[PDB]
RNA sequence: GCUCGCCGGAAGACCAAGGGUUCCUGUCCAACGUUAAUCGGGGCAGGGUGAGUCGACCCCUAAGGCGAGGCCGAAAGGCGUAGUCGAUGGGAAACAGGUUAAUAUUCCUGUACUUGGUGUUACUGCGAAGGGGGGACGGAGAAGGCUAUGUUGGCCGGGCGACGGUUGUCCCGGUUUAAGCGUGUAGGCUGGUUUUCCAGGCAAAUCCGGAAAAUCAAGGCUGAGGCGUGAUGACGAGGCACUACGGUGCUGAAGCAACAAAUGCCCUGCUUCCAGGAAAAGCCUCUAAGCAUCAGGUAACAUCAAAUCGUACCCCAAACCGACACAGGUGGUCAGGUAGAGAAUACCAAGGCGCUUGAGAGAACUCGGGUGAAGGAACUAGGCAAAAUGGUGCCGUAACUUCGGGAGAAGGCACGCUGAUAUGUAGGUGAAGCGACUUGCUCGUGGAGCUGAAAUCAGUCGAAGAUACCAGCUGGCUGCAACUGUUUAUUAAAAACACAGCACUGUGCAAACACGAAAGUGGACGUAUACGGUGUGACGCCUGCCCGGUGCCGGAAGGUUAAUU
RNA sequence: AGGACCGAACCGACUAAUGUUGAAAAAUUAGCGGAUGACUUGUGGCUGGGGGUGAAAGGCCAAUCAAACCGGGAGAUAGCU
């Protein structure tokens, strides 16, 4: 069984968009950042216990970073630089019959 | 029987085949095959060993029988098959045990005729025996150079061996090139020749039919430059030199055995 | 016309990537120049 | 937005590889874009990739790689056994509708399926790094049965004509519907079932193989398609509404038949040929050690589990390889109409584009084309280039020949449209009706309906009927090479190389020979009708003389002759 | 049946013209050869520099080949400019 330490930590964020607010308008349907290591199980169990809904399936997928360029100024003298956003996995979790946030 | 092609498009005016109805139709014996894979002529390390090696059919390898060893249980012969790694073809047995085996078709071998190994087996074609007990100036094949290992001479279409002289442990044998040799009188032999004698016939027609039995084509040495071949190069057709292989040894004419281990066995060279 | 460069992520991989290099010691050798030249990337693996 | 033009076996659509956010929305126009730019594959910001069934991972192996011990090697290291990796190959299962600005076999709706774990019940011999089946395999050719798909008719909805006519042999549009489950037929293969026995399957087996006997061949495997259900559902022309005129919402007719059909399926089939056409696992089966009222196996039911990674977008191209938004290169899949043999070609559909500088002018000259009086190779190194020929059917066709060829030799003639034969023929398909049977996915007869060449006779228009696109120039004498092929990627395609055939020569298998300080490997799991080297080069008639020189082969009496002593 | 015939895809490269600071460091246009085979093609693999491979041209081995490329001996040597 997992811990409740991990169940802590797989969840990161609720995600805001209007495809996840669609998505839970029509399809009872929870859009979340999840760490980038949690596997269905964890998200499911998670949701259940922190959010005390009931938890009818979860997909995840994985989003790529994107490059992210802007200027650092280092001793007078400005500076381009580059790098690449973090990955993160994001989760539709959808609940039986529940109301969450 | 060996055809000649009607001449409806240049690569047949020449073609000859060797046509044999009596050869099986179907697939062959599945448990006695295994993969045969090709090897261009190179070796373990990747280099060209042997020239003019490439290419070709896809072929399976048949477990052929040489040391025939199931003494004193008859065999009938249920079909005669094609080969592809040789020229003679085989002979598929049933023992009266149940067991089944590939054998070199002897001369007259065909469907229904009973084969046997041992010290008794009868003196007729297709049956082996050790050359104890063959008598003097018979025709055998299928030879055996040491007891128990195998046969190894008289194996191609049309080849066979004959018992000139028994001395004590040894028999003298007359071999296919005119040699003649002393083995163990223990080595075991099949007696009668090789059938499908009809194989040295035929005649391929054409380069393809070269192409596809595996045989790359030979350059002539005296066509390249001088650092390809001792044949070297000369403005037009310019010879002006002893002939050599790649390697420079002197071919046509110069022998290359050298084998002290063996000599004593040679009676006579071939001539 | 086909130019030279033909790219294949597994071709690629197989003869130039890392652990090609430290199957050998020349290979092993290679990554010690560019570890002491201070390479950022010390083998086409990415 | 309306016209015009171009592609249409692609310049459309979907991918793999490669790329890596180029994808969609909002904003900006410095730079980038061969011009401008309000636009963009550009800058900035935000969003976007949802899987038990698709793919990867995973199980299995090919070529090959690595390789405990091992065998070799100054060292480094080489090879390799047990093994372990390695797909481009084999191993389980999902379809149809709907939906986003951007994802869909992934979300939703409906209807399914597979594998495994764990329990309950019932019945029970289970049990391998072992045996046997199976998986499991070439080229070519020829049906026949089908389907995708198309055409026409019927049906349904709409229409009645900007200019003569148009209530009809009139016009336009639609007539779709899957996996799964049930049935098991066109076809393909194979005799079946018992009983006894055993020198085989490294051991043993009830399995495979073999040998007898009896008794029925009337059994079984496999297999497209059709049909039923799935589905009183979904979709559906078009209407009715709202509207921000984007677009959203509601309702919804008919939804059949005949003919023609593939390169797709039956078919991993069948026939035939020689050059004789992977492996291993999943799967089925047999036992060994072992386990014995256990454990395990079989079936039904219930329940749970099917993780992880990819999924955007381009993908014959402005996103890949070519320094470029480069006339180049790049594997797979789909393939609609009218003509046509056709995936050629012309014009079109669906779909997609007008190629990121324009505007004028209408000189020489250059480029790409059209046509030319009379002449017709006089040109020129040379008919270079151009012009010409060009289809189908029929008639006819020389020398020479290896009897196959030459040969589409050459040279001619008929081709459109209309009517009749015949309101559509020969042929193809084939319904009702009817007869049988073993009684339905049946058989025989019948001929409705549909489709439909070719020919002959008569007439008719034009200068011209293979009318466009498309589409052989022909003949004579000779050199060389027999022929199909191969080559100097990027100035040489040839008479050069190769070739089947010929000869000489080496090689007795631990073969000669080749790669290797070696071990080993190739030659070859071949064995003198075999293998290597060399020259010649289909075939026909042939291939003369010389062994003094240089090589090679044999011999050894004698002379000379190393280390050593 | 066929290294058979005509001819698209596909694979080549015989002739001409254009192009030659090209649209292109070998192409385009019009013709041309093969087109069931000694064919062609995807994906992997193996052979390494006096070495490979070569239906043989001193061909090809990353736009480089009568001895690749990179680094080193190395500031080789240069009675020559």
């Amino acid at each position: 069984m997992i811990r409740e330490e991990r169940l802590l930590k797989v969840l990161r964020a609720p995600h805001v968009s209007e495809k996840a607010s669609t998505a839970m308008e029509k399809s009872n349907t929870i859009v979340l950042k999840v760490a980038k290591d949690a596997t269905k199980a964890e998200i499911k169990a998670a949701v259940q216990k922190l959010f005390e809904v009931e938890v009818e399936v979860v997909n995840t997928l994985v989003v790529k970073g994107k490059v992210r360029q802007m200027t650092v100024r280092s001793g007078g003298r400005v500076i381009r630089t580059s790098g690449r956003r973090s990955d993160w996995k994001k989760a539709y979790v959808t609940l039986k019959e529940g109301q969450n946030l | 029987a060996v055809v000649k092609c009607k001449p409806t498009s240049p690569g047949r005016r020449h073609v000859v085949k060797v046509v044999n109805p009596e050869l099986h139709k179907g697939k062959p014996f599945a448990p006695l095959l295994e993969k045969n894979s090709k090897s261009g002529g190179r070796n373990n390390n990747g280099r060209i060993t042997t020239r003019h090696i490439g290419g070709g059919h896809k072929q399976a390898y048949r477990i052929v029988d040489f040391k025939r060893n199931k003494d004193g249980i008859p065999a009938v012969v249920e079909r005669l098959e094609y080969d592809p790694n040789r020229s003679a073809n085989i002979a598929l047995v049933l023992y009266k045990d149940g067991e089944r085996r590939y054998i070199l078709a002897p001369k007259g071998l065909k469907a229904g005729d009973q084969i046997q190994s041992g010290v008794d087996a009868a003196i007729k074609p297709g049956n082996t025996l050790p050359m104890r007990n063959i008598p003097v100036g018979s025709t055998v094949h299928n030879v055996e150079m040491k007891p128990g290992k195998g046969g190894q001479l008289a194996r191609s279409a049309g080849t066979y061996v004959q018992i000139v002289a028994r001395d004590g442990a040894y028999v003298t044998l007359r071999l296919r090139s005119g040699e003649m040799r002393k083995v163990e009188a223990d080595c075991r032999a099949t007696l009668g020749e090789v059938g499908n004698a009809e194989h040295m016939l035929r005649v391929l027609g054409k380069a393809g039919a070269a192409r596809w039995r595996g045989v790359r084509p030979t350059v002539r040495g005296t066509a390249m430059n001088p650092v390809d071949h001792p044949h070297g190069g000369g403005e037009g057709r310019n010879f002006g030199k002893h002939p050599v292989t790649p390697w420079g040894v002197q071919t046509k004419g110069k022998k290359t055995r050298s084998n002290k281990r063996t000599d004593k066995f040679i009676v006579r060279r071939r001539s | 016309m086909k130019r030279t460069f033909q790219p294949s992520v597994l071709k690629r991989n197989r003869s130039h990537g890392f652990r090609a290099r430290m199957a050998t010691k020349n290979g092993r050798q290679v990554l010690a120049r560019r570890r002491a030249k201070g390479r950022a990337r010390l083998t086409v693996s990415k």
